C-alpha cells in the first residue's frame, strides 16, 4: 500500500517577520536501508510549478534562503521558517522518496497572511432582464473583502433553504489588504424563478455578531 | 543546470489519449529518472511514473493499466501517454527530474524531484468552443458583469478599457454541470458617482473571437 503523508495544519495564518512551522507525518518509517531518510519539502505559488526547498529532511537546496530549515526523523517531520516574508505565502507539500512505486506527497499546507477580523460587505444581484428572456435566472451574492476566509452563505427562496443549486468562487488573498472576496451564484430556470417572490442571501461570518441578510423581491425594485 | 521543455495538447475529450512530451537541455540525459506528476484541480500531487535513458520504468500501480511512458535518447526526450481519459484525469501535468537511477548515486547525489517543467493544464470534457454571454450586475455601491456559459478557459475582463482597476474583483471560473464555465467580475464604486460615471466591462474570449463591451448601469 501507498505511504500516507499527512500534513498539518491545513491552513496556517502567518505574521511577517515571525516564525512559522508546518508538520508532515508518514504512515511508516522513511528511513531507507541505505541509511538516508528521503523526505522533501516543496513550495508552490499559484500559476507556478512546485519548487523543492529541502531534501533528505534537512539539506537545503541551492539558492534557497536560509530562513527555511527542515528537521525531524522516522515518521515525524517539520519545516520551519524563522522569519516569514511576504513571498513565503502559498502551498507547501512534503514528499517521501523511500518507498516506491509510487512516490507520494502530502495534501498541502496553505500559508496565508494573518490580519484582524473584517466583516464582509454583502450585496445581492437579481438576474438581468436580458438573461431572463433566454430562459435562465442567475442570482448572485457578493461578499466583499472579508477575513478570515471561512464564511457561510445560505440561499433562501421565500424562506425555503436552498441546496444543490448554487456554486461559490473565492479570490486569492489580496496582496494589499489581505482580505478575501466571495461570490455565490444561485441558478434557477426562468419557470422556477417566477414561482417565488423573496430571494435572499444569508451570510454567516466571524466578523458579524449575527448573520447578515440581503434580499430582493422579484418584479419589484 | 537541467532545463525541461514541455509540450502537448491539454484540451481533450473523454476516452481519448493524453499525450505529453518533454525535452532535456543543459546536462546529461543519463544518471537519473525522468518522471511525470499531476495535480488535480484544487488538490495535491500524484506521481504517475518514470523512465530512464535505458528505458527502465516504474509506474504508479493505480494507473499502470492506462499509462505508457517512453523515451527517445537520440533527441534527449521522453513522453507520457494516458489512455481512456475521463474527468478524473483532469489536472496540471508536470514532467520532472527524479532520483538517481543507481544505488550509490541515489545515496549521495542531491537529485530527487528537484527540477520541474512548466505545467500543462489538462481538461477532459465533451464541450465544444463557445463564447460567453455577458450580463450586467446592476448597482459604496457594487456592480459587475456575469460572464456565463463559455468554453474553454480563459476569458479576460477589464473595466473601462483598463482605466478602472481599483476595487475590482474578478472571480475564478466555476465549471458548471453543463460542462461550461461561468464567472463574475465585480467592482465597488462610490454611490455618489453612479449617475455621472460610466462603467463598462470589456470581455475577451480568444478561442471564439468574442469581444464584448457591456455597460452596467442602475435599473429603472
Amino acid at each position: 500500500a501507498d505511504i500516507v503523508m499527512t500534513q498539518s495544519p491545513l491552513s496556517l495564518p502567518v505574521t511577517l517577520g515571525q516564525p512559522a512551522s508546518i508538520s508532515c507525518r508518514s504512515s511508516q518509517s522513511l528511513v531507507h536501508s541505505d541509511g538516508n531518510t528521503y523526505l522533501n519539502w516543496f513550495q508552490q505559488r499559484p500559476g507556478q510549478s512546485p519548487r523543492r526547498l529541502i531534501y533528505k529532511v534537512s539539506d537545503r537546496d541551492s539558492g534557497v534562503p536560509d530562513r527555511f530549515s527542515g528537521s525531524g526523523s522516522g515518521t515525524d517531520f517539520t519545516l520551519k521558517i524563522s522569519r516569514v516574508e511576504a513571498e513565503d505565502v502559498g502551498v507547501y507539500y512534503c514528499m517521501q522518496g523511500t518507498h516506491w512505486p509510487p512516490y507520494t506527497f502530502g495534501q498541502g499546507t496553505k500559508v496565508e497572511i494573518k490580519r484582524t477580523v473584517a466583516a464582509p460587505s454583502v450585496f445581492i444581484f437579481p438576474p438581468s432582464d436580458e438573461q431572463l428572456k433566454s430562459g435562465t435566472a442567475s442570482v448572485v451574492c457578493l461578499l466583499n473583502n472579508f477575513y478570515p476566509r471561512e464564511a457561510k452563505v445560505q440561499w433562501k427562496v421565500d424562506n425555503a433553504l436552498q441546496s444543490g443549486n448554487s456554486q461559490e468562487s473565492v479570490t486569492e488573498q489580496d496582496s494589499k489588504d489581505s482580505t478575501y472576496s466571495l461570490s455565490s451564484t444561485l441558478t434557477l430556470s426562468k419557470a422556477d424563478y417566477e414561482k417565488h417572490k423573496v430571494y435572499a442571501c444569508e451570510v454567516t461570518h466571524q466578523g458579524l455578531s449575527s448573520p447578515v441578510t440581503k434580499s430582493f423581491n422579484r418584479g419589484e425594485c | 543546470q537541467v532545463q525541461l521543455q514541455q509540450w502537448g495538447a491539454g484540451l481533450l475529450k473523454p476516452s481519448e489519449t493524453l499525450s505529453l512530451n518533454c525535452a532535456v537541455y543543459g546536462e546529461s540525459f543519463s544518471g537519473y529518472y525522468w518522471s511525470w506528476i499531476r495535480q488535480p484541480p484544487g488538490k495535491g500531487l500524484e506521481w504517475i511514473g518514470e523512465i530512464n535513458h535505458s528505458g527502465s520504468t516504474n509506474y504508479n500501480p493505480s494507473l499502470k493499466s492506462r499509462v505508457t511512458i517512453s523515451v527517445d535518447t537520440s533527441k534527449n526526450q521522453f513522453s507520457l501517454k494516458l489512455s481512456s481519459v475521463t474527468a478524473a484525469d483532469a489536472a496540471i501535468y508536470y514532467c520532472a527530474r527524479g532520483y538517481a537511477d543507481t544505488p550509490v548515486f541515489r545515496r549521495y547525489y542531491y537529485y530527487g524531484m528537484d527540477v520541474w517543467a512548466k505545467g500543462t493544464t489538462v481538461t477532459v470534457s465533451s464541450a465544444s468552443t463557445k463564447g460567453p454571454s455577458v450580463f450586467p450586475l446592476a448597482p459604496t455601491a457594487a456592480l459587475g458583469c456575469l460572464v456565463k456559459d463559455y468554453f474553454p478557459e480563459p476569458v479576460t475582463v477589464s473595466w473601462n478599457s483598463g482605466a478602472l482597476t481599483s476595487g475590482v474583483h474578478t472571480f475564478p471560473a466555476v465549471l458548471q454541470s453543463s460542462g461550461l464555465y461561468s464567472l463574475s467580475s465585480v467592482v465597488t464604486v462610490p454611490s455618489s458617482s453612479l449617475g455621472t460615471q460610466t462603467y463598462i466591462c470589456n470581455v475577451n474570449h480568444k478561442p471564439s473571437n468574442t469581444k464584448v463591451d457591456k455597460r452596467v448601469e442602475p435599473k429603472s
